[PDB]
């Protein structure tokens, strides 16, 4: 199966980078949007990664972009060290977001409220 | 009743070390100083009041951040274990430096709400453990 | 990528052919074009608007109907089981020219809605098919 | 059993023309009214064809007649020839209905909101 | 069809007797008459209105009163089996003049609505039968 | 067990004759106020009968008292003598409740929405 | 009907004694006036206000309180099974002086609402029993 | 485990006397207040009375203090003596709650609406 036109390709897999700066939960559902079973990039394989920095450092300015997995911290199972569980909370407000570099195969986190830009990816 | 230089709240007695430590050797640090002694656990608005107010008190002004007992338990890099197409995350690739399985408490908001943080940085901690009568 | 004459649109190839066929004709026709191929079918507005576009841009003026790949699959003339009074139909005298059991496109619409009709008219008809990568 | 008077009788039934043009639906409702068991024709062998055939030419002036099935294309099951069923539609919306001929025993159809005569029919 | 002075509704026919009985021996005339004949049920307005409307134009002047086929099954005196209490009417002394079993229509309300009466008078009545074809 | 003052006593129940003319309805509920277990008088023996007469007669001025027992043709199986059960119904909204003679041991009926004397009844 | 000195209201018979005794000593005393006598119950406000009327008809001047037969069945001191706390009450040292498992009625409220009291008190009692017939 | 400061401390319970007046509810939601686990004093055993006597006794300058006991009266199981179950009601509204004395081990009750002074407990 062929990927649409505008769009790269990889293993079996339909790759697009957009530039348009979102927020991790817009970029998430614009990719919803572009086609059946697109959402923001996910990662199985160095080169995976590999690929898409390639294809996102040549057609973005920015360095970063959004990957698809969020709230990395809320879903954690917190503990105290003294073996109880956090009932009384009082927490502040935190939602951490995944993004790419465009010069490297590590990632990193930022506030999902931030804006970035980003690729969508979906399979047939 | 309890140690000199350790307050007494409640049923237990707090104390915060002005040594920078990372969480694992302030955690073990305090285990030392008593038996059931832990870095403090906050459970209640009362108890994180005057934990607060004892922060305020006795850490040095050039310290700014103070340990807290909460860790996340997870062993994964990250807690995600979803990428937003519903496939699993086998691959991570998350670097160290933005692994945040602490947490902490700063002086920005009064030592109020938590924060998370590396556990590799080095900060003053408060300790706690339940004196024995 | 197409062979010549034939458009690219998502993942799929199409082209009208003003060749005047009857539907299992023109099926056929389109399956010996290339593997996978049948007459088009359409699966969204998206496809809709662009497979209609393109009948607009390559039919002859002289035609003016186009199949597409929607038939009925039932056996009997229509496909009403039961009569308004609650007894089934089972002696059924409609005339062929009455049966519409396949489907098209028309001019007067942009192309756009689906029509029931006759199988055995003889009109143009867009195929279409999955290239390979 | 007998019929109503101005009802006329074949096999164990009863039918009766009726001039007054209405919509299909119309007609089926009005039959409803007409007597207990009551519905537009329904035919089920050539020779009851032929029964209400020379009794509807020698009533009406018109030359078809509503007959008891409605949406004959509606309730087909439509496919795609490439397999796949019409999850996604756009048909137009139509729907015919079967009406007789006064002189043939064959059948043919018309949009049901259309006007034409008909005859009814009940049992005992 | 119908014998004379009979009137054909519907599909049954019908027919006023002039001729005073109780509920009983009308009834039983009425089945002597033809095959399934019996005292007129009314079942339905619009053949109520008929039979209203033939009764009105046949019944003698001095006559007012016309029985159908209505009756109660039960045996006993009346149909009530228990009291206000709660206890049951094992006893009973209605007096027979006050049993009423049967039906009528009468000239007073257009021979409408349905009225309970004794079985034992004697009054005009209509039977009615499904003819054959 | 005694009976209230005012009230006359009967085998093991106990009888009270009320002057007020009331519905068959009212009369019941009427009774229902006076004691516990008290009602419209309910007869099951002729021994029982010629008791509430004898009492009824010589309180009594009228000559009628309602009894317990209410809509006693509503209540029948209707059929017609064809066979078949009355699914249509026209019959003359009518309401017959059962009364005693102060007279005789004889009883009739009368609309209940008549006005007559009666007599309540408890155990105990 | 009932003996000297006795009211007979409904189907019972009823009567003051200006005699002062404990709650056990007056219904011992009532038992032995007749078949099935015991210290009065008020089962409806009917009753409530007969008895009440005779009380005030009968009672001495001096005396303010009279006994009726409601009393606590439970043998604990009081009938409090657990403490706010949700623990049991196995431990309790209530004064007798305070325990109150017995009933009256007093002449400061027309002798109707019920007081609950001390059964060692000595007071007037009023007593019921149904006559045979 | 230690009792808080301001708590006195006996078998493995801690308890606090307090002066202020209330009615036996608020006092109860009043200790719920104060501490995890707080309410109304609990008495199981002489020991423990006494000490919390003499904790009050040093303490209060009233006579009388709420204890953990409410509604004495009208958790009862009353009945006639003539057998039968208070169906029909006609209690005069009243609710005892107990109290302590400060210079004994007997204790007495109180309308639960009355005012007085009271001592709270909790375990751990």
């Amino acid at each position: 199966f062929c990927c649409p036109s505008h769009w790269s390709s990889y293993d079996r897999y339909c790759y697009k980078v957009f530039k348009q700066e979102m927020t991790w939960a817009d970029a998430e559902k614009f990719c919803t949007q572009q086609h059946t079973g697109s959402h923001l990039v996910s990662f199985h394989s160095t080169e995976e990664v590999d690929f898409v920095v390639k294809m996102t450092h040549q057609s973005l300015k920015s360095t970063f972009f959004w990957i698809g997995a969020n709230n990395i911290w809320n879903k954690c199972n917190w503990q105290w060290s003294d073996g109880t569980k956090p009932e009384y909370k009082e927490w502040h407000e935190e939602f951490e977001c995944l993004i790419s570099r465009t010069f490297d195969n590590q990632w990193l986190s930022a506030p999902c409220s931030d804006t970035y830009s980003f690729v969508c990816k979906f399979e047939a | 009743h309890c140690p000199s230089d350790w307050y007494y709240y409640d049923q237990h007695c707090y104390r915060i070390f002005n040594e920078e430590m990372n969480w694992e050797d302030a955690e073990w640090f305090c285990t030392k100083q008593a038996k059931g002694a832990h870095l403090v656990s906050i459970k209640s608005a009362k108890e994180a009041d005057f934990v607060a107010w004892m922060v305020t008190q006795n850490i040095e002004e050039s310290f700014s951040h103070v340990s807290i007992g909460l860790r996340v338990q997870n062993k994964e890099k990250q807690c995600s274990t979803k990428w937003s197409d519903g496939s699993s995350v086998s691959y991570d690739n998350l670097l160290d430096l933005y692994i945040t399985k602490c947490s902490l408490l700063k002086k920005e908001t009064g030592f109020r709400k938590w924060f998370v943080a590396s556990c590799i940085g080095k900060i003053p901690f408060v300790c706690k453990f339940p004196p024995q009568c």
